[PDB]
């Protein structure tokens, strides 16, 4: 196989999100394109990245495969690569993976090598669930919320009011209330059925922290005691999608 | 009470400068504005901030005199949540100080009041034999630049010039501030010399982003008054005691 | 004697690295250039500074002045100018040096000059098996990248490509080539694959802000030499022994 993605910083962002608390990442190459999936220890936050084949500059595959790779070190070296308009490449190897970043300004062709576990392709399990609330907002908005929800409390309750979204944390003394509506600051809102759900603030923080690097609009979506879907289309094409499991009782 | 700051960021900095000295204080909310006063644990710094009615766009009092107790860590923790553009609509009952950010969107932070020791504000004036009016930024600049050179800010005046010195073991750091320098807008006073704990004066720089102009009051073996001219007749006073 | 340097940041970049190499260095104010040749505390590296009189606003230096200083201290007093303010270094008596950082406020430091142990510097190599000119940004990235996985920066050189790489568990390889436009000027006499202390390079990284390009030159069993050729005529050199 051979993978060329237009913007290394965007691709690095992808790696950063799915390898948040972990350093093991299972990259899967399918007929559809690249995808990688990572659940948390407590199985509440699921990080998924889809990169469709048409978005990529080059995409070759001998056969749909998965690679388990320790990216702990690759993380560090990929960042100090000043990826302005730099292009990342991933190739198949005897040893495992091969990652080459081609810098435009500096001329630096930095190539990485990591031990990969060439296993069978994983299944892209997109939770079958009708989320009545689908709002699309800036990622900065999400980060502002994440950062000041985690300041006041441990849990974040997103609810709906009359054409408004009510994010509220804080349980007794230290309460926090936010109101997100269309055009302040929501780029688009869609309330089908009046819905309300509670999420782990730490896990929302972590999801939204992964949204840094993608300036493109972010769709958030949820429903009455249903998961939250936070997905961003990558600047240079691709998908960064987070699922946060809800809290019932 | 119900008070609205249009420059949430500047206000954010007033209360962060207080948090450098005081752990806990009281918003003393009266008809004529919100007064915050207190003395630091080392009993070297007396700070006195006054934010008048006119400093807040839409200032309403719920009673004749409201005393709002608050931990300065907790209040600055939520004030660290300011965004460049939003406004702070800080209102309160007798249970919770509710601070509301409003710009990109609406964000309210509920913060329960606490019984705070009532420090008696400086209803006493001191006479300083030297005064220097100096732009808040130009002070903020040297003090920041000097605060890494020694613990003892040795400030003295000679013929309406103001000298900041950092007299250390190895060497000395001398800064000539004059009216003819273009660094002091005005300065007149006796030729006095006194030293002050740098740490304390250092902390006072944050006011840079809250005030524009400034006044500097000092004298031989009396406190260094730092008057940070806030908008709408505002002031951030910081009396810092001298060294024996 | 009195010199006024219009751009304090250059000098700041130099001393920042210098202070990470050695505790005390000497600034030789000669009549037509300012010098500073300093071996590090462990003698595994050398930093060679040369700032010709051409770079200074004022240059009143008649006899050689030996400005000895605590590297750590000077670096603290240089950090008073974050903007493009001007440094002024003067001395009348050979035991006191007066440093002014001129700007909106005039900071004057009067330092008790230090008589410092001038160290016999060993004979430094002229010829390097690969003398390659690559961007200083590129070099910085290349070190900073490789340094995060090893303290052994294996530098490799060929007739077209310059490899700055890591050879620990995780293998990194930064490539500056003839065709890629990253390796600008290349002088070649022999292939060389040597490794240098990453933490020592990390000291000197601040030097990569002195010139757009760094003339990185090295060889097998030969020291790495970073040559920062500035404009005005300023020559900053870093000589690093192998591990």
């Amino acid at each position: 196989f051979k993978i060329v993605y237009p913007n290394a910083k965007d691709f690095f962002s992808f790696i950063n999100s799915i390898t948040n608390v972990t350093d093991s990442i299972i990259l899967n190459f399918t007929e559809d394109g690249i995808f990688s999936r990572h659940l948390t220890e407590d199985k509440v936050l699921m990080a998924i990245m889809r990169i469709p084949k048409d978005v990529l500059s080059e995409y070759s595959i001998d056969s749909p495969t998965s690679v388990k790779l320790d990216v702990s070190s690759v993380k560090k070296i990929l960042s100090k690569a000043s990826s302005k308009k730099a292009t990342i490449e991933l190739t198949e190897t005897d040893s495992g993976l091969k990652i080459i970043i081609r810098d435009e300004k500096s001329g630096a062709k930095s190539t990485i090598y990591i031990k990969a576990e060439k296993g069978q392709v994983e299944q892209l399990t997109e939770p079958k669930v009708n989320l009545a609330v689908n709002f699309t907002t800036d990622e900065s908005v999400l980060n502002v919320i994440a950062a000041d929800v985690t300041l006041v409390g441990e849990e974040m309750r997103i609810s709906t009011e009359e054409d408004k979204i009510k994010i509220e944390a804080g349980e007794e003394g230290k309460r926090y209330v936010a109101f997100l509506m269309k055009d302040k600051p929501l780029k688009e809102l869609s309330i089908d059925t009046s819905a309300s759900s509670s999420y782990s603030a730490e896990m929302f923080k972590d999801a939204v922290k992964g949204l840094r690097g993608f300036s493109a609009p972010t769709m958030v979506s949820f429903g009455e005691n249903l998961p939250m879907k936070i997905d961003v289309e990558a600047v240079s094409g691709g998908h960064m999608i987070f699922w946060i499991a809800p809290r019932l009782l | 009470m119900k008070a609205k700051v249009i420059d949430a960021v500047s206000f954010s900095y007033i209360l962060r400068t207080v948090g450098d000295f005081l752990s806990e204080a009281n918003f003393i909310v009266t008809k004529e504005g919100i007064r915050v006063s207190g003395i630091d644990p080392s009993r070297v710094v007396f700070l006195d901030i006054f934010l008048p009615s006119s400093y807040f766009e839409g200032f309403e009092v719920s009673q004749e005199k409201e005393i709002i107790g608050f931990k300065l860590e907790d209040v600055n923790d939520i004030l660290k949540r300011v965004l460049k553009d939003d406004t702070l609509i800080l209102s309160s009952n007798e249970s919770k100080l509710t601070l509301t950010f409003d710009g990109e969107f609406t964000r309210s932070f509920e913060l329960p009041l606490i019984q705070v020791e009532s420090t008696q504000p400086p209803s006493v004036n001191l006479e300083f034999p030297f005064k220097a009016q100096l732009l808040t930024i130009t002070f903020a600049d040297i003090i920041d630049e000097l605060s890494d050179l020694g613990e003892v800010l040795n400030i003295h005046s000679k013929e309406n010039k103001l000298y900041f010195e950092v007299i250390g073991d190895l060497s000395t750091a001398k800064v000539e501030l004059s009216t003819d320098n273009g660094t002091l807008l005005e300065a007149s006073g006796a030729d006095v010399s006194s030293s002050y704990g740098m740490e304390y004066v250092a902390n006072t720089t944050k006011m840079r982003r809250a005030s524009d102009s400034m006044e500097l009051y000092f004298g031989s073996q009396i406190p260094l008054k730092l008057r940070f001219k806030l908008p709408q007749e505002g002031y951030g006073d910081f009396y810092i005691a001298p060294r024996a | 004697m009195k010199v006024v340097y219009d751009d304090v940041r250059v000098l700041k970049d130099i001393i920042q690295a210098l202070a990470r190499l050695v505790d005390e260095a000497v600034l030789k104010f000669k009549q037509d250039s300012v010098e500073l040749v300093a071996l590090d505390r462990a003698h595994i590296s050398l930093i060679s500074v040369n700032l010709p009189r051409e770079m200074f606003k004022e240059y009143d230096v008649n006899d050689e002045f030996k400005f000895g200083f605590n590297t750590q201290y000077l670096m603290k007093i240089l950090k008073v100018a974050k903007r493009k303010e001007a440094i002024e270094i003067a001395s009348e008596s050979p035991d006191s040096v007066i440093i002014n950082i001129i700007g909106s406020t005039n900071r004057e430091f009067n330092v008790r000059n230090l008589e410092v142990s001038e160290q016999e510097i060993p004979e430094i190599n002229l010829q390097f098996d690969i003398s390659a000119t690559i961007s200083s940004d590129g070099f910085k990235s290349a070190i900073s990248e490789v340094s995060t996985v090893t303290d052994n920066v294996v530098v490799e050189g060929h007739e077209d490509r310059i490899l700055i790489k890591a050879e620990g568990e995780s293998e990194v390889e930064v490539e500056f080539s003839k065709d890629t436009g990253g390796l600008q000027d290349l002088e070649f006499s022999k292939e060389s694959k040597n490794s240098y202390s990453a933490e020592y390079l990390d000291d000197v990284l601040s030097l990569t802000k002195l010139s757009d390009y760094v003339k990185i030159s090295f060889g097998n069993q030969k020291p790495l030499q970073l040559f920062f050729n500035m404009e005005g005529g300023g020559k900053v050199t870093y000589l690093l022994a192998p591990k």
